């Protein structure tokens, strides 16, 4: 029924830029990303390179790192659209991610248009990471599991904040949790509706290009918006 | 393909004088993208019923699925583009294909309050006992978000 300024820019489908600049443990590394979503099938399509070489952790360690303005959202929870009624202007997303018994990543991400492309750029942090270990060590599995994350209001920060738990499969049939602090503010400086609590739904799919020399992910990935 | 991927955006785009003009000179009517959207997905999607018309028409597949486990069925039920469902149905839709959550189209039209989708369906054989993979079936769902109108129709 709503269709805020933000939301009127994803009818169609919207090209997506990705650069993230990360240190982990001291190991220098960037990643680019190239792509497109279309919010109303409610889906992603990416390709990410590592522009630096080798990536010194897991591709998957990185998938929420590297949009949730691309969700699908009913008719009837238009309105509770944070992501894309931050837009054009943006919203900043900040996160810290502990992997149980290993280190911790902090990111901080603008995510804006450019023109007509939508852009996440980040910087990423990694410390107190064991060498010994699943990250470092590249112990993880190539694939992702599909999670639901609920989406609160933060009156007091004028943002939301996001508290999830990401399961990753390590070879040897065991997991690797990594606890998500998720917190989101816009950019503009405009009054701005706070939606009310809602889950999102992501079903992620990773693979490679045949054709591809370097590092790299392809990332598909589909997404929807529930429970108002 | 090529000529396949000026289809699936033409579709996408709704522009139909296009879809008509690429159909024509021979355009492949089952491409698809990488994540297996078909152009009657995504016709359906956006509720462009001349355009569903013709690729039908032209001998488009009405069961394909994409990889999440879509098909056009789905989008247009999620949608609410009734005279979609309608059409897909009559020309052979399977209405009780499941997703990857094993979500039916009657799941997800139930899902959004979608009540004349959700009769049609029902004419067309939706299974009301199916369960989704949290167990739950079309009445539970509307039960859950408080719609009286179908609960009375999905008992
Ligand atoms: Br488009």
């Amino acid at each position: 029924s709503m269709v805020s300024k933000g939301e009127e820019l994803f009818t169609g489908v919207v090209p997506i830029l990705v650069e993230l600049d990360g240190d982990v443990n001291g190991h220098k590394f960037s990643v680019s990303g190239e792509g497109e979503g279309d919010a109303t099938y409610g889906k992603l399509t990416l390709k990410f390179i590592c522009t630096t070489g080798k990536l010194p952790v897991p591709w998957p360690t990185l998938v929420t790192t590297l949009v949730q303005c691309f969700s699908r959202y009913p008719d009837h929870m238009k309105q509770h659209d944070f992501f894309k009624s931050a837009m054009p202007e943006g919203y900043v997303q900040e996160r810290t991610i502990f992997f149980k018994d290993d280190g911790n990543y902090k990111t901080r991400a603008e995510v804006k248009f450019e023109g007509d492309t939508l852009v996440n750029r980040i910087e990423l942090k990694g410390i107190d990471f064991k060498e010994d270990g699943n990250i470092l060590g590249h112990k993880l599995e190539y694939n992702y599991n599909s999670h639901n994350v609920y989406i609160m209001a933060d009156k007091q920060k004028n943002g939301i904040k996001v508290n999830f738990k990401i399961r990753h499969n390590i070879e040897d049939g065991s997991v690797q949790l990594a606890d998500h602090y998720q917190q989101n503010t816009p950019i503009g400086d405009g009054p701005v509706l706070l939606p009310d609590n809602h889950y999102l739904s992501t079903q992620s799919a990773l693979s490679k290009d045949p054709n591809e020399k370097r590092d790299h992910m392809v990332l598909l990935e589909f997404v929807t918006a529930a429970g108002i | 393909s090529d000529l396949g991927k000026k289809l699936l955006e033409a579709a996408r785009a709704g522009q139909d004088d296009e879809v008509r003009i690429l159909m024509a000179n021979g355009a492949d009517v089952n491409a698809n993208d990488v994540h297996g959207s078909t152009p009657l997905h995504l016709a359906a999607l956006i509720g462009h019923l001349e355009i569903v018309e013709v690729l039908l028409k032209y001998g488009a597949d009405v069961n394909a699925t994409d990889i999440w486990g879509n098909t056009p069925l789905h989008l247009a039920a999620r949608d609410g583009h009734l005279e979609i469902v309608e059409v897909l149905l009559k020309y052979g839709a399977d209405v009780n294909a499941d997703d990857t959550w094993g979500s039916t189209p009657l799941h997800l039209a139930a899902m959004d309050g979608h009540l004349e989708i959700v009769e049609v369906l029902l004419k067309y054989g939706a299974d009301v006992n199916a369960q989704d993979k949290f167990g739950k079936t079309a009445f539970d769902i509307s039960i859950d978000n408080g719609n009286e109108d179908l609960a009375e129709i999905l008992q």
